[PDB]
Formats: C-alpha cells, sequence, structure tokens
RNA sequence: GGCUACGUAGCUCAGUUGGUUAGAGCACAUCACUCAUAAUGAUGGGGUCACAGGUUCGAAUCCCGUCGUAGCCACCA
RNA sequence: GUAAGAGGAGGUAUAGGGAGCGACGCUUGCCCGGUGCCGGAAGGUCAAGGGGAGGGGUGCAAGCCCCGAACCGAAGCCCCGG
RNA sequence: CCGGGUGGGGGGGAGGCGCCGGUGAAAUACCACCCUGGCGCGGCUGGGGGCCUAACCCUCGGAUGGGGGGACAGCGCUUGGC
RNA sequence: AGAGCGCAAGGGUAGAAGGGGGCCUGACUGCGAGGCCUGCAAGCCGAGCAGGGGCGAAAGCCGGGCCUAGUGAACCGGUGGU
C-alpha cells in the first residue's frame, strides 16, 4: 500500500531482483557476462495504539514506529476529545 | 598433446623469454637449455611455468 | 611434592603470563638456573609447519656467535687424505674407513661424524640404523658430509645446533650455560633469532615464532615477545 | 576446474592411528571322512594393499605427486 | 484474485477436492534396476549469512578502504529403505 | 591393555632415588614445549526442549475484556533450490 | 637402387635426405630486398644486414625435422613482464 507516515509505496519490474548471473573475475569472469530482470516492493505493518480518549490503529513503515509514538507525544499536548477514531487520528498528522 | 604439453623458457639473471615445447613422457626431467634473451648475448635459460 | 621444592620457588618466579623479551629473559632467566651447572638456555621454539609437510622440518645449522663448551669429538670417517684436514681440527681417531666398526661393532664416544661425501655413501649404508635414525650420521646439512665440513668441524666445535621440527618446531637452542650473565645471553638469544628467521619454509601460514620458552634447563621460561 | 569418498587374491571382501605374523567364504590343487556323491577338516598355488614419493629404526595403516570411480555445486572466450 | 476476500462450506474423513477404469458375474501374476512419490534428527556437496587467522593501498602516525582462510551457516540433489 | 599408574587421607620413621653398565628404535629423578584422547572452565559460536504473554493471529450475546494459539504462524526485504 | 627415409600416397633421394660417433642447442633476436599464391583474409619462399652464438683445420652450414597433412581471424579473459 502506502504508509500513513513517510509515503513508502511499491516498486516494479526494473525495481529488481533481476537474476542477472553477473560478471566479475575468477577465470574469464566469475562466470563473466550474465544478465536478466524482476520486481521489488517496500514494507508496512500494524500499530494499534490507544492514546488519549480512545483506541486507534496504524499502517507503519518498516522502521518509522518511534515516529508513531512521537505523534502520540505531540497528540497528548492538545485537546483530543469526543468520539471520532480516524477523525482524531487524522487531526494528529 | 598435453603429455608433450607446452612450456616456456626464461633466463636466470631476471626474466627474459623464448618460445618452446616439451615431452614429459620421454625422459624429460627439467631443462637448462642455452639460448639468447632480449638483452645482451647468449646465456643460461631456465625451465618454468605452463 | 610433584615438581619439587626448587621449582615451587622457581614457580613463584614465573607468573605464567609473562614475556621478558630477549632482555629481561637474558637477565632474570640468567637467574632462573639455580639447580646445578650449565643449563642450556633451551630456547624452545614452536611455530606451525605440520610435523612433516614432506620436507619442511628446518635443519638449522648454528653456532650462536659465541660458544657452547661441551664436546662432540666428531670422530670422522675421512678416507685417509681428508683425515689430514680433520687432524688439525677436533676429530678423534679419524680412521679412513676402519673406525667404522668403532661405531658399528659397538664402540661409541662421539657425535656429529663429519666423515666425507665419499665414505658418506659407503658409511651411510652401515650406520644409517643408529647414528642416522637417532641423530649423528651425515643428514647432508647437519655438518657431516664434506671437507668444507671440516671448516664445519670447527663450526661444530664452536656450536652446531640442528634446528628441526619433530612435532612442534620445538627446537631447543642450547647456550646459556648458567655462567654467561647478561652479555652472552643477550647476544646468543638474538643470534638464534637470526638463524631462526634464516631457515624458512616456502609458504607455511601462521605464527613463525610462537613458543620460545627460554628455559635454562631447570625452571621457568615464559616466551620472549617471540620477536625482539 | 573446486571440493569429497573408494580403488588389496581369478571372485568377492577384512585387517584401518602403526611396529605383525598382510586375511575370509566361493573356486583350483593332491588328499581325509562315506560302502556311495555331497557336507565339511588339512596343505599348497594366487596378493606384489590404485602406481609411485616422503614421514617412521620399523606404513596397506599417515602428508604428498599421477590416474581410474562416483557425488553435488559449478567453468567452458 | 497483485490484494481485500471469495467459493469450499454456516459442509467436517460414510465429509470435500484429483486421477485410472467404467453394471454385474470371475479375476487382477513377477520387477524398486532409471524415474515420480512416502519417510528417515549420521553424513558428502553447495547460498547469502556469521566469523576473523592472514595481505595489500595510503598518512610520519592515529586511522580509513578493499581482498580474504580455518570453522559454524538451509532448502535441495546425492545417500538410505518403503 | 587387569598390569600397574595417578591422587588424597594417615600411621610410622632416618631413611628412600636418577646416569653409565644392560637392552632395544629410543632410555626412563628432574626440566621445556608439543602431539594423541579426554576433562573443567574463560572468549567466539551455534543445535535441541519446556513454561510465561504482552507483539501478531482466532473467537465469544458491545468485549475497557474473557477463552485459544503465540514468538511459529501472516508479512516485508534478501538467500539457494525445485 | 627393388633397402631405409615416423605415420597415407605422390614426388624424390645412396655425388644423401639414409645409417654410426664427437661438441653442442640457429624450434636465435631485431629486420627483410624481391617472388609463389590469391576475391578478401590467410597461407608459402628467402639472399643479405646486424647482435651474438654452436660446431668446423678450413671452405662453411645453421631463422628445427627430405618436402607436401599434425590446423582456428576476431570479440572474453587467465598468467609473467613493460
Amino acid at each position: 500500500k502506502v504508509c500513513e507516515i513517510s509515503g513508502k509505496r511499491p516498486i516494479v519490474a526494473n525495481s529488481i531482483q533481476r537474476r542477472g548471473k553477473a560478471k566479475r573475475e575468477g577465470g574469464v569472469g566469475k562466470k563473466t557476462t550474465g544478465i536478466s530482470k524482476r520486481r521489488q516492493y517496500p514494507n508496512l505493518q500494524k500499530v494499534r495504539v490507544r492514546v488519549a480518549g480512545q483506541e486507534i490503529t496504524f499502517r507503519v513503515a518498516a522502521s518509522h514506529i518511534p515516529k508513531v509514538y512521537e505523534l502520540v507525544e505531540r497528540a497528548k499536548g492538545l485537546k483530543l476529545e469526543g468520539l471520532s477514531p480516524k477523525e482524531i487520528k487524522k487531526e494528529l498528522l | 598433446v598435453r603429455i608433450k604439453l607446452l612450456l616456456e623458457c626464461t633466463e636466470c639473471k631476471r626474466r627474459n623469454y623464448a618460445t618452446e615445447k616439451n615431452k614429459r613422457n620421454t625422459p624429460n626431467k627439467l631443462e637448462l637449455r642455452k639460448y639468447c634473451p632480449w638483452c645482451r648475448k647468449h646465456t643460461v635459460h631456465r625451465e618454468v611455468k605452463i | 611434592p610433584k615438581h619439587g621444592k626448587r621449582y615451587r620457588a622457581l614457580l613463584e618466579k614465573v607468573d605464567p603470563n609473562k614475556v621478558y623479551t630477549i632482555d629481561e629473559a637474558a637477565r632474570l632467566v640468567k637467574e632462573l638456573a639455580t639447580a646445578k651447572f650449565d643449563e642450556t638456555v633451551e630456547v624452545h621454539a614452536k611455530l606451525g609447519i605440520d610435523p612433516r609437510r614432506s620436507d619442511q622440518n628446518v635443519r638449522g645449522t648454528v653456532s650462536l656467535p659465541h660458544g657452547l663448551g661441551k664436546q662432540v669429538r666428531v670422530l670422522a670417517i675421512a678416507k685417509g687424505e681428508k683425515i689430514k684436514e680433520a687432524e688439525e681440527a677436533g676429530a678423534d681417531y679419524v680412521g679412513g674407513e676402519e673406525i667404522i666398526q668403532k661405531i658399528l661393532d659397538g664402540w661409541m664416544d662421539f657425535d656429529a661424524v663429519v666423515a666425507t661425501p665419499d665414505v658418506m655413501g659407503a658409511v651411510g649404508s652401515k650406520l644409517g640404523r643408529i647414528l642416522g635414525p637417532r641423530g649423528l650420521l651425515p643428514n647432508p646439512k647437519a655438518g657431516t658430509v664434506g671437507f668444507n665440513i671440516g671448516e664445519i668441524i670447527r663450526e661444530i666445535k664452536a656450536g652446531r645446533i640442528e634446528f628441526r621440527n619433530d612435532k612442534t618446531g620445538a627446537i631447543h637452542a642450547p647456550v646459556g650455560k648458567a655462567s654467561f650473565p647478561p652479555e652472552k645471553l643477550a647476544d646468543n638469544i638474538r643470534a638464534f633469532i637470526r638463524a631462526l628467521e634464516a631457515h624458512k619454509p616456502e609458504g607455511a601460514k601462521g605464527t613463525f615464532l610462537r613458543s620460545v620458552y627460554v628455559t635454562t634447563t631447570m625452571g621457568p621460561s615464559v616466551r620472549i615477545n617471540p620477536h625482539s
């Protein structure tokens, strides 16, 4: 998908795993020449933290979870009341 | 064929070359033939490498 | 009791985690000899050349720029003419080809042998079951095959050493003689380090210079920073 | 190429870190036993421990050089 | 179906999917050598990884960067039987 | 290796050992390192099992929670195979 | 000259290329006039020069083998050097 934090959306085709077989040197090359093409896309996960007056979830990046708890910190500072899950969660950032 | 194989001869007194062959099967231990290098006149020549 | 009383004190002077180097070894290990007489500095040297590798057990032929003081007497089997040479050197009853049975027919009193290359052949085939296997006969690098091996008779009467590898490189460098103080100990040990580095294999990876253990003969020895 | 294991009697198979004194069942051999074949017991022929090298005073028992056998990865302008 | 989820099935080994034959009556012999398939906590080979003995460039040096053995790193094929 | 070696506790006591000779490849108090195999630990470094819940996942008449599973399962990146 | 001259045949050869001995190592370097051959490419032949070298009393031969088959442009890189 796309993280709710710092973007982090997929990558395709010439993203890569290629295959290749690749060149180097271990004779006339490791296996000399070698060549091909593939596919590759990011990370995402879940952080369903409480905070304030209710409960809320998160689609967090690979290593952007401390940032979530930071948003929690900034969150506490203001007036977060009423019943409005993602509505509050958005007023966050 | 590799039995007669292919080796080369370098001088002593630092490097030098000349192109040759062998014959390991035949009573051929090592060789110290007598040729000429790029530098100076005729001298030693020692057997080595592939 | 187990290692003796002398060695319990001489234990309370090792602290088996030390170095000394050729210096502090020369001095303090000059002290480490309180036992009898002429303890042979036994530099005990161990490295790593896989207790044969076909032809890598050193041989090192050294005199240690001073002297030992013992005796080898050489004997020699030096085909008449070569006897002459040995006759101004230190070779007891040089016997051209006859003192062979005063080695073979049970009559020892000798070391080295020097002999010749001539008789080497001949005299090799006879005593290569005693002096050979044990450590006297020719070994064409132990100072025992030649007439320039008589110059080597004087070499063996100034110090031979036969550095070999057995099972641990091992070798016991012999001088020290508990009557050499600082000077001769310093110079002797450093000299042995020199000959050591001189006789080297052709690609035997590892620590060419671990064990040194510079034991006089009756006590402590812990290393010499296996270098200086 | 790199790494690994094995190759010893005509057959098939152990003795494997020594140091002894190289085997087993088949099979060949002249017997033995049975009245009779076979069953089995005995004594001999066959090793030239994959060939050499080196370690050891003393290896088929160990390192090393060549090949034959196979196994996977893996090289081939 | 990239996926959410869907049918399976609000069904549960007399239930659901896949294959060979094709009522019923008689019957279904030998081969695990090649292969597929079932299992098997010894092992060969092999990955990134982990590791660091050991080598080099360079600075006066502190240092920085690269090369990298021993030896521990799976699946798998080999091996073993069915 | 059935032969003795190694160690401790003690009695008791002024007495007990090593070279050559002898034998074989070697000489056997003591000293130096090392090998064989082991044993205990210290550095590195993995293999295997249990329990816990709180990540993650299932479910139960709203559940702030109870019950189940749980560091696997799901997934993201990379690693070799088929 | 029907023998021999490695190997198939053909040419040729005892005024040697065949067969015996001694010293050796010119399967030499830097070059190459001018010719064979031929679509290109490649292949074939070689006097002499010059370094220095082997043998030879000298004259002199020597850029492997009596000659025709025993061979693979380029792109990739391995290895020693400059």
